[PDB]
């Protein structure tokens, strides 16, 4: 997926040069660029169209162009919360809303929400001017109930830290795991969240939770999150070594992922990694190839990847 | 044909009972402890299992396999030898014999593989009977990296116990590149079935080493679809697969020498009435019992199932948070197998080895809970 | 004449893994992490072991990763030959090559040309500039740590009638454009005189040579995770205008095209790679790739990637030619095949560090079509040479 949005994106930038100025394409362009983070580009090209479109607008203005226009100045904002001068955001987005905000256009509405997912992060991060963050994330909490902006929504409200936001971070997280209440995003945030929370009362539950997710989503935890919350919660909790147990149960189901193989045994993580059984990054790689803490493998380290740190200090320690 | 309990052992392991096995002798298992323990299979009718236990320390970083061989291979020599891997990745192995004075069992660590050998990250493992193939014992392992070891174990060396090990050779993976070899198993013919952790299984040939045919399974993945356990029949050329559905276990029979599928062992299944599989969770082991006319598959979904091989069809079922006894697979809504998950691994015992109220095969099996169960055929009892 | 044929080999050749190698009508060297250089007569007569004919030199207790070698005839009269190389220490490091009187023997005098405050720069790529009138003048190029090109005019007499006293006179610097600077990861520098500087952050910096003005710059796309893509190496083509970038995208290799005029993207290489299983990828090569290199004509550059592999691609038409797959045990000499490492991992398929194309003539050959040649280094300390069939 992430190579074919690639192949769209060079697609695009060669059209551009035979014929730039072509709305959809810029559109496109957005869109795609959106979706790889490749956010300066953006930014350059929603001026360019933005300057196009109100060119345009300026001479019929016609209540359509305005909408357009509202949904491209909605992705401007997306564009500059990428960037994450949030200022910009705050601005764009609001002008966007004071756009389409009474459409009640069935294309708009996507459009909104797109802005209001703008405005509340944007104020969140900006100023932590968290009481127009909570007035608008509680305003998109009534704008609909779909799992992603649900835990967004909770992370926000809990992040905040006010007595009552976190409470209804972890009710609505609940009520949505109580709603269809299976998956793990849900479940493994409300331990994170139980879990410095430090509640003895809570951890016990949320980990009897834990250990009972069911073995098609231990699947779908690649990273093996699980594992690690309940390590944490069973080692600070019951205050037992058993806590890692677990780790053994994943690397007995999971035999080739390697975050369990990080925990378990280093050699064969590194050994996973080594004729590309498993697809592994360079720094990570680099981290592995370290991680056997000798000077022939920590200079293959340290060449593979010489930026980073630890294996810099690796190489020097052993000198 | 059902099955009765006979005797069990709470809390046997301090951690995750991943692996048993057994003899004539008795029956050794193996945990996350790093403790193998041999349990005495001729116990008294009314007695304790754990008292005849004898645990011993092996490696710090736990046990998750263990396969056990007991010949009287000539003259009067009683050999029985432990083999079993740890999640460290060392192949280790222990001759057990039992102390004249007290009768208590004594473990034997023997030194059988040189430096070069050690270094590798072993997996899985399993013995080769003497048998008429060729005289003397195989021994069969896996490491983390799909490739297969094959050594010939020789206890004498030139009336002299000296063991050595001799590795025949290696049988490297179908794939490139590698992946994670799960499984192994060798037949009493001599093939060698590998099981990987995608759905691969290579059956390749010991006497040649060549590989005869792999087999690669349709089933891709968010959606894993590995294999658990690969057995052969004694009886026939019938090689049988456990392997992952996404959330459910399979088992799947194929034939050897013509390379031929023949089939797989379902039971029927309703949740959002979609639907088939044979356990509501994967399975995680097979075993055949001494005539191959029975498999028994140990599942996740905390339950033993019973499989007759001509018919294809289920004999029975055994709960293990039930001891009583129409096992309907119970798949949630989601398509979440609903059962609390017990079971790790099953062992059939021949006719003769675990004595007591001797005319029946027996069975033992490994759970979650740390609780280790045996169960006798019913003639009677 | 894209065949090409394994001539000679050598295993075993350091005691940790060789980095960097470089040639010259006279030699190749090739420097690894035993801070070893190591000089390697190309002018061998058959079935003679190039180990016979090779001369080792010390150079830094941390190791080499990085070298070049100029050879030139600076004067009607003179022959000049100069290694240069860097550290892990970063400390960058000259030494001047010479042959004994009779014995023909490899002597090592390293010399002193940088200043204290140069000194105290943690050098990591650098590349040679020979006199060819991009001015008169032999030049080097290197990078640090910190993103910035150094260039360097080296000049190996005293105000013009001839007598021995190298010095090198820093021309001056090109700093990164980007803010925060990133990693410069290698470098090169052109016939027509232009400088490529090639940094972590999939980003290329075009500059002049001679004005040590910068031209432009320009990005490798796929940006979802940050810590992915990252410049392995960069060369110029000899003929045209083009310049080959290879970088990552985690886990894979990558070779884009780009023309170096107005320095556009005009095409990328790629072969059917192994992703998701039964699925098919388009990436160079399955590894990260690890250094490249043109033949002469330019119509050719050959891959070296961490998956063992060699591959080498006709340049015009953008697709691969042929693929050479290395193995522990291609080396004639059995007690030289490093099956497994010191930690017992497999090097059945060793990952080639560095690859170089050698020109006509350099490397000496009975019998043989005299023509051009390569040589790479491969994971299992192992230095290989190969020829192309063909014929002149």
């Amino acid at each position: 997926t992430v190579e074919k949005l690639t192949t769209a994106s060079i697609a695009l930038e060669q059209f551009f040069k035979k014929s730039p100025d072509s709305q959809f394409a810029l559109q496109c362009a957005l869109l795609t660029l959106e979706r790889l983070h490749h956010y300066e580009n953006a930014n350059e090209l929603a001026n360019r169209l933005i300057g196009i479109l109100e060119k345009k607008f300026e001479k019929t203005q016609d209540e359509r162009e305005l909408f357009n226009f509202a949904i491209i100045k909605g992705q401007f904002a997306r564009i500059h919360l990428g960037l994450g001068n949030f200022e910009l955001s705050i601005e764009n987005a609001d002008l966007s809303q004071g756009i389409i905000s009474e459409s009640s256009d069935e294309k708009s509405m996507k459009t909104k929400i797109s802005n209001h997912i703008c405005l509340g992060l944007s104020y969140f991060f900006l100023n932590d001017f968290d009481q127009t963050l909570n007035q608008f994330q509680e305003l998109l909490s009534i704008s609909k109930d779909s799992k992603h902006l649900v835990v967004l929504i909770a992370k926000v409200l809990y992040d905040v830290g006010e007595s009552d936001t976190k409470e209804i971070a972890l009710q609505e997280l609940t009520e949505y795991i109580a709603t269809s209440g299976a998956d793990l995003l849900v479940t493994l945030t409300i331990a994170a969240m139980s879990i410095l929370d430090d509640k003895r009362e809570d951890l016990s539950i949320i980990l009897e939770e834990l250990k009972a997710l069911p073995l098609s989503k231990q699947i779908i935890d690649k990273h093996k999150d699980a594992p690690y919350l309940i390590e944490e919660i069973t080692k600070r909790l019951y205050r037992n070594d058993t806590g890692k147990q677990v780790w053994q149960r994943s690397a007995y189901f999971f035999p080739n992922n390697l975050k369990v193989w990080e925990r378990l045994d280093k050699n064969i993580q590194r050994r996973i990694a080594s004729n590309g059984q498993n697809k592994v990054t360079a720094e990570e790689m680099s981290k592995l190839y370290c991680e056997s803490k000798n000077l022939r493998s920590i200079q293959r380290g340290m060449f593979l990847c010489p930026w980073n740190v630890t294996a810099v200090k690796a190489l020097n320690e052993c000198f | 044909k059902v099955f009765i309990a006979t005797a069990n052992a709470g809390k046997a392991h301090d951690a995750d009972i991943f692996s048993v096995s057994a003899c004539n002798s008795f029956t050794v298992s193996c945990s996350g402890d790093g403790y193998l323990k041999v349990w005495d299979n001729k116990l008294l009718d009314n007695e304790n299992p754990k008292d005849k236990s004898y645990s011993h320390f092996v490696h710090k970083s736990g046990l998750h396999h263990v396969d056990v061989l007991q010949a009287i291979e000539r003259d009067a020599f009683e050999l029985c030898l432990v083999a079993t891997t740890s999640f460290s990745g060392d192949l280790l192995f222990y001759r057990i014999t039992r102390e004249d004075e007290t009768k208590k069992v004594i473990f034997e660590k023997l030194d059988l593989l040189d430096s070069d050998m050690k270094k590798h990250s072993f997996w899985a493992l399993k013995w080769g009977a003497s048998n008429d193939r060729l005289l003397s014992h195989r021994l069969v392992a896996t490491d983390v990296k799909g490739t297969t070891y094959i050594w010939k174990f020789h206890p004498f060396a030139d009336l002299n116990w000296s063991p050595t090990l001799e590795l025949q050779g290696t049988v490297e993976s179908p794939m490139t590149p590698s992946q994670f070899a799960t499984s192994v198993d060798i037949s009493e013919r001599g093939l060698i079935a590998t099981g990987f952790n995608n759905g691969t299984v290579q059956i390749s040939e010991l006497s040649t080493l060549r590989p005869l045919y792999n087999f690669e399974s349709q089933h891709s993945m968010n959606n894993s679809n590995s294999i658990r356990s690969v057995k052969f029949s004694p009886q026939g050329s019938l090689l049988a697969i456990a392997h992952d559905s996404n959330s459910f276990g399979c088992i799947t029979l194929y034939e050897t020498e013509f390379g031929e599928r023949i089939g797989s062992l379902s039971v029927p299944t309703h949740s959002s009435q979609a639907s088939e599989f044979a356990h509501s969770s994967w399975v995680m082991s097979l075993s055949f019992n001494d005539s191959g006319e029975t498999l028994c598959s140990a599942g996740w979904d905390g339950k033993l199932r019973f499989w007759d091989v001509k018919t294809k069809e289920r004999i029975t079922t055994l709960n293990m948070h039930c001891d009583d006894i129409e096992d309907i697979l119970a798949v949630d809504e989601h398509g979440d197998s609903l059962a609390e998950p017990g079971v790790f691994d099953v062992k059939f015992l021949k006719k003769g080895w675990r004595s007591g109220m001797d005319l029946n095969e027996s069975l033992c099996c490994v759970c979650l809970d740390r609780s280790i169960r045996w169960f006798r055929e019913a003639g009677g009892k």
